[PDB]
């Protein structure tokens, strides 16, 4: 996998 | 004043780590994935759409006699891997191990996004990066940290992630037990919002340490270590059978394979990951082609320093007038 504020 | 919480790893690959957290009054525990790289606290909520909630625990404001709706307040947030929610927003009292906000504004979920839903191990996310990234509207709103640290003894929090294996948050207060060594620490730019450093290098396993400038995030919300393309062939290249898979998205590498170091620079310091770390298992249940730990960060637009590279740190978050980042072996 998770990748979190893009 | 300081806080101290666990954080556990969701599953047997460390994908996230939950930290529980008490909302409202009387108490609401809800499991949290503490994430530097967004500045959000949201929750699960009696206001998620039904059908978008599975197995999660929720927040329902209208028990809790501290809860006041923030009056025409909404969010709404996208995450790097494509994952979104959005909502309103109520104030409560939150507290982490011990330390306690009033006036916390709890994003409360209306909607989630699939991969929110399918993860029934996670009831929202609090938010660590700086406030400037919060989405909520039309008034922004601080992070937990930034509402707590001038109440802290020291205006810090670390990170001491576990491999397979619980951590902790810590509020306040560096504990000096908890690390090998001394702490390095680094400048940060908060110009996008995020705990931003630069790296000065890597090496692979037992090869010679490459002095190179990387930039990058301190991301506790992200599972892998994302790095420029050349210095993530270089790794992978040291792994007889691995290779870039378009079909299942990064690099992957036979199961039977036992994996090198990785280590990073921070200022004149080294932090090794061990190659256990970099072991995110089949890529679907049975296979012999494991998923790596550290991938490509070409289509991100940003290299993240994540879970792979901060468990093997013990990590300060120094939330002083000028922000730093401090890396310690352990």
């Amino acid at each position: 996998x998770v990748v979190x504020a893009x | 004043s300081t806080g101290s919480a666990t954080t556990t790893p969701i599953d047997s690959l460390d994908d996230a780590y939950i930290t529980p957290v008490q909302i409202g009054t009387p108490a609401q525990t809800l499991n949290l994935d503490f994430d530097t790289g967004s500045s959000d606290l949201w929750v699960f909520s009696s206001e998620t759409t039904a059908s978008e909630v599975d197995g999660q625990t929720i927040y329902t404001p209208s028990k809790s006699t501290t809860a006041k709706l923030l009056s025409g307040a909404t969010w709404s947030i996208s995450y790097g891997d494509g994952s979104s929610s959005s909502g309103d927003v109520y104030t409560d009292t939150v507290s982490v191990g011990g330390l306690t906000v009033t006036g916390q504004a709890v994003e409360s979920a209306k909607k989630v996004s699939s991969s929110f839903t399918e993860d029934s191990t996670i009831d929202g996310l609090l938010g660590l990066a700086f406030s400037t990234l919060n989405t909520v509207s039309p008034t922004q709103q601080k992070t937990f940290f930034d509402n707590a640290k001038a109440s802290l003894d020291s205006p810090v929090f670390t990170a001491d992630l576990g491999y397979h294996a619980p951590g902790t948050y810590n509020f306040g207060f560096i504990d000096t037990t908890a690390y090998t060594g001394s702490i390095t620490y680094t400048a940060v730019s908060t110009k996008q919002g995020f705990w931003e450093w630069t790296s000065t290098g890597y090496a692979v396993g037992s090869g010679t340490f490459k002095s190179t400038s990387i930039d990058g995030i301190a991301d506790t919300g992200t599972t892998l270590l994302y790095l420029p393309a050349t210095v993530v062939s270089a790794y992978w290249a040291q792994v007889s059978g691995a290779k870039s898979s378009s079909s299942v998205g990064g690099y992957v590498f036979p199961c039977s394979a036992t994996l090198p170091s990785f280590t990073f620079g921070v200022g004149s310091a080294r932090i090794v990951i061990p190659g256990d770390y970099i072991d995110f298992g089949p890529i679907s249940t049975g296979s012999s082609s494991c998923f790596g730990g550290i991938q490509s960060s070409a289509g991100i637009g940003i290299n993240i320093f994540g879970d792979v590279a901060l468990k093997a740190a013990f990590v300060v978050f120094n939330g002083a007038t000028t922000p730093t980042l401090g890396f310690a072996s352990k």
